[PDB]
């Protein structure tokens, strides 16, 4: 591979370099080969990132998996919708995956268990007869009675 | 409903969601329900203090409750009761009943595992109730001992006492609505083989709940305040007011006539196994009664 | 649980949510035959007339701010700069 | 710290939380032979002091858990010996903003 | 097709347009109206309107005390809920106690 | 699937993006505040090039008479060589557009300059050019100090976060750092001169557009 690598003059120029890739994947044992640059070996796997170097590089992994995903076949999206994606899959610490009258079953649970709705989803306020506070519902209007 | 309300007017920001106590049933009740009937005071096809109208709803027109007033139409419905001669399991729970009978000791009420143990203490850590709840389940539903004296962490020649009893714990079947128990000494050496094979009354199980300790029962997923394990078991049963209803009084009818007879003959004294089949119908029609609303 | 006049941290900028709901409360006032506070220089449009309204800064409403953790901040429609 | 060639016995590993408040630490060896956090995808992960925790979560007005999340045994946090309830600020390189900076509470 | 279903929706939120999100999903099933105790948000409150007395039987209170208005279709989900044993609290305010 | 995941998360008026439950996932929203819509493709200047290349377009040493502004550029051009004191400023922003170029050669290692960032500059400049009619052939009166201290000012009201404490400071200094890049290295004084020769009054209206724009590049509060 070509590697685009500041000169000494300052410019980039390109230097190759040989770089090997394999079919299967021992992280935390090929990292540490003699000879190889522990601090620039990747993968494709992310769990295997997470795993040896933690959640962090496995959130960065993780992007860098998305969004080659969504340029190999040529499109561009913006940064920040990737990146949210891929924090909602971090946050917990791990590497979450994404992917009259029923439904009973689930309040029976809700009593047992005390559970607390929030009320901020759209159904929920739905079933209410109200707005739910997302964009135009975040905030409320009221009669300005300081005011000539 | 064109008429004022000087309560100040609002909208819903929350919902806490959990189970009505037995007392606090009893709590918001108007009527005590206990005729099973409409109307004709022997044989006068107009009004009964006993079921319908002992103060909650009323078609009729009449603008009256219990000084509440308002049209057959801007009343609510207000919230009956109905004491139970016995208690019996809330359908919707029988398998939750069954998991935490098996996480606790069916003597003292004391979680089966603890702090010291420690595949305990990572479930214990847990965030999330109903998983944290499904994990500690996981660690003690095999836990077939009350332990008395445990390795602590630490230099494992010794022991430590942890707050005891020592009884062993039933394997417990589901069969219909009835929990069953199954008791040995042992897997099958000398000592003690068969088992001894015991039907759960909800009486003991009821006592063994109330004797759980918050700490432990928080453990579990429930809420000191809001959720306790004991109120899984019914002992006070609300009766909706005419709005809920469209035939499920023919049915609340039965569960009355069956917590009638159930309490005549706990009154005449009668037959061990007879009180037992009178508490086992009061339960099928308590329990049919729910699993019927969901509809 | 309320956060004074000074001190307050949110954008002195109205967002666009806001802007759409004031104009639509407003407009449904005026679409009801509720007083006007501004020179109808012809408009019959409740939307119309609304954000001349809004414009001459004439709308006498506050938008509070709820931030998460349940407290907010009272912002008058008068002060919010509108772009 | 106690860094070791191959094992603990199941019983060995029994003695380690074990004289409170002191703690103690295992790590293999072969864990150790690369330094992890000298990879290029690991940023710089700093122990907020209890003080700087306290500041953070008055700033934004947050609980404890409405902050994201770093495990026990995640890689950095071992090699920081964090301790649960400890918060580390990660300061990270961002094609957005050049820097940023986000926190986790250790579990 | 010729519907708004979950897709359709949203995109509405994305809009952030929540009032249409309101109105097109609404019932037509009329707002009914209702008291409510601020302590175990239940529809419990007995509300005289002529004499103005508003009580709490069991909650003991007759000051804490609001009026909602809701689709009758979740008054009677709840009561139905209450006939179950299962308590659905409905809470004016978000942040506490605490 | 991905949609039932990400729903509810949502902006706040603290500019953090969060879950119904309240949770934080970012502290701001992408990393710097801003609104999608609002952001374009530019080149950040320092980041490429020689390193002679890099001191011939940016190095002002007024005490050097090869390396000084020609006075064609400037009015106070024959008032200015030598200066000590305004040299001083000078070595200052210099020394910034060094520290720029490091920092941004750590963050794109590769060495891509060109990034989505919200205000477009070179367009602005073309629009100021034009709208103020600019002779290419008379020197500017902008003053040494009128650039440089007016650029360390917008500096300041390029505002994501308002708060009064130390740590929303930071957060907000980390916020605007890349556009802040682009910004010193966009206005720097020779450029400003010598390459789109500016005038004091269209170097303020250039100022003051930066600054709206970048104000209403700002992410809104509910936002989904
Ligand atoms: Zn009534
Ligand atoms: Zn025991
Ligand atoms: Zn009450």
């Amino acid at each position: 591979y070509d590697r685009k690598v500041p000169s000494p003059t300052g410019e980039y120029v390109k230097e190759p370099e040989w770089v090997l890739e394999t079919d299967g994947v021992n992280l935390s044992e090929v990292m540490t080969v003699p000879g190889i640059d522990p601090t620039r070996i990747y993968t494709n796997s992310f769990i295997d990132i997470m795993e040896v170097l933690g959640i962090e590089a496995g959130r960065a992994a993780l992007y860098k998996e998305v969004y080659n995903v969504i340029a190999s076949d040529g499109s561009y999206v913006n940064y920040r919708h990737m990146a949210l994606l891929v924090d909602v899959m971090t946050t917990q610490g791990g590497l979450t995956s994404v992917t009259f009258e029923e439904t009973v079953e689930i309040l029976f649970e809700a009593g047992a268990s005390a559970e607390l709705d929030d009320c901020r989803g759209v159904s929920e306020n739905v079933i209410l007869g109200q707005m739910a506070p997302i964009g135009t519902g975040a905030f409320d209007v009221m009669i300005d009675e300081e005011s000539l | 409903g064109q008429q004022y309300s000087s309560a100040p007017l609002r909208t819903v920001k929350e919902v806490q969601f959990g189970l009505f106590s037995p007392e606090e049933v009893r709590a918001i009740s108007v009527a005590k329900i206990r005729f099973p009937e409409t109307m004709d005071e022997t044989q006068t096809r107009a009004k009964i203090g006993g079921l319908n109208d002992p103060r909650l709803g009323s078609i009729d027109r009449n603008l009256k409750c219990q000084t509440c007033q308002e049209g057959m139409n801007e009343c609510p419905g207000h919230f009956g009761h109905i004491d139970l001669a016995k208690p019996v399991f809330h359908v919707g729970f029988i398998a939750k009943i069954k998991k935490v009978c098996e996480c606790v000791c069916m003597h003292c009420g004391k979680l089966l595992l603890d702090e010291h143990n420690e595949l305990m203490r990572q479930a214990l850590a847990i965030k999330d109730s109903k998983k944290r709840f499904a994990a500690i389940w996981t660690l003690c539903k095999t836990k077939m001992v009350c332990e008395t004296d445990v390795p602590s962490e630490d230099d494992p020649t010794q022991l430590v006492s942890r707050g005891g009893c020592g009884n062993t714990q039933p394997t417990i079947r589901k069969d219909g609505l009835k929990l069953v128990g199954s008791w040995k000494k042992d897997r099958a050496t000398g000592d003690a083989d068969e088992p001894e094979l015991r039907v759960l009354s909800t009486e003991e199980i009821l006592n063994i709940f109330k004797h759980i300790s918050v700490k432990d029962f928080t453990s579990l997923g429930f809420n000191e305040v809001f959720s306790r394990p004991e109120w899984m078991i019914l002992t006070c049963l609300p009766v909706p007011p005419p709005p809920v209803r469209p035939d499920l009084t023919f049915k609340l009818a039965d569960i009355l006539k069956a917590n009638i007879s159930l309490e005549t003959l706990e009154h005449n004294g009668a037959p061990h196994h007879a009180i037992e089949e009178a508490e086992s119908l009061l339960q099928f029609h308590v329990a049919t009664y729910m699993d019927s609303i969901r509809a | 649980k309320a956060i004074p006049k000074d001190q307050r941290a949110t954008t002195p900028y109205m967002t666009k949510y806001e802007r759409a709901r004031i104009l639509g409360t407003r407009a449904l006032q005026i679409s009801m035959n509720a007083p006007v506070f501004v020179d109808l220089e012809g408009e019959t449009d409740p939307l119309r007339i609304a954000m001349k309204e809004l414009a001459e800064k004439k709308i006498p409403l506050v938008i509070r701010r709820y931030l998460p953790d349940g407290s907010f901040e009272d912002w008058s429609v008068e002060e919010l700069i509108v772009d | 710290i106690f860094v070791y060639q191959n094992n603990i016995t199941p019983s060995a590993m029994k003695l380690v939380p074990s004289i409170p408040p002191a703690t103690i630490e295992t790590f293999n060896e072969a864990a150790l032979v690369v330094n992890i956090t000298h990879h290029e995808l690991v940023p710089k992960h700093i122990r907020l002091s209890s003080d700087e925790k306290r500041e953070l979560l008055k700033r934004y007005r947050l609980k404890e858990s409405q902050l994201p999340r770093i495990q026990r045994a995640d890689p950095v946090a071992l090699y920081l010996g964090l301790k649960r309830g400890e918060v580390v600020k990660i300061i990270r390189k961002s094609e957005t903003s050049g820097r940023y900076a986000s926190y986790r509470i250790c579990m | 097709g010729l519907r708004f279903g979950e897709m359709e929706r949203d995109c509405m939120i994305a809009h952030g347009a929540a009032s249409f999100l309101k109105e097109r999903l609404m019932e037509a099933s009329d707002a009914f109206r209702v008291h409510i105790c601020g302590i175990c948000g239940l529809m419990t409150v007995i509300a005289k309107l002529n004499h103005n007395q508003f009580e709490c039987k069991g909650c003991d209170n007759k000051i804490d005390i609001y009026q909602i208005h809701i689709p009758y279709a979740a008054k009677l989900l709840f009561q139905e809920l209450m006939a179950m044993n299962i308590t659905p609290r409905l809470y004016t305010d978000r942040s506490r106690d605490f | 699937r991905l949609v039932k995941a990400l729903e509810d998360i949502m902006v706040h008026y603290d500019n953090t993006t969060r879950n119904s439950l309240g949770n934080v996932i970012q502290f701001i929203y992408g990393e710097d505040g801003m609104d999608a819509a609002h952001i374009e493709k530019q080149s950040l200047d320092t980041i490429g090039g020689s390193d002679a290349a890099f001191e011939k377009r940016y190095r002002v040493d007024l005490l050097n008479t090869d390396h000084t502004l020609d006075p064609s550029l400037l009015e106070s051009g024959s008032e200015i060589l030598g200066d000590l004191k305004l040299q001083v400023l000078l070595d200052e922003e210099y020394k910034q557009l060094v520290k720029d170029r490091k920092f941004l050669r750590e963050v794109f290692v590769d060495g891509e300059a060109n990034w989505p960032l919200p205000v477009n500059i070179r367009r602005i400049i073309q629009n100021a050019q034009q709208t103020f009619h600019i002779d290419h052939t008379k020197p500017s009166d902008l003053t040494i100090k009128d650039i440089v201290l007016g650029v360390k000012d917008l500096q300041e009201n390029l505002l994501v976060l308002r708060g009064k404490n130390e740590i929303i400071q930071n957060a907000q200094r980390d916020a605007v750092t890349l556009f802040c890049c682009l910004l010193r290295s966009r206005l720097a004084t020779r450029r400003v001169l010598q390459e789109y020769r500016l005038t004091k009054q269209a170097f303020d209206w250039v100022l003051s557009n930066i600054e709206a724009q970048f104000l209403r590049s700002v992410v809104h509060p509910g936002e989904m």
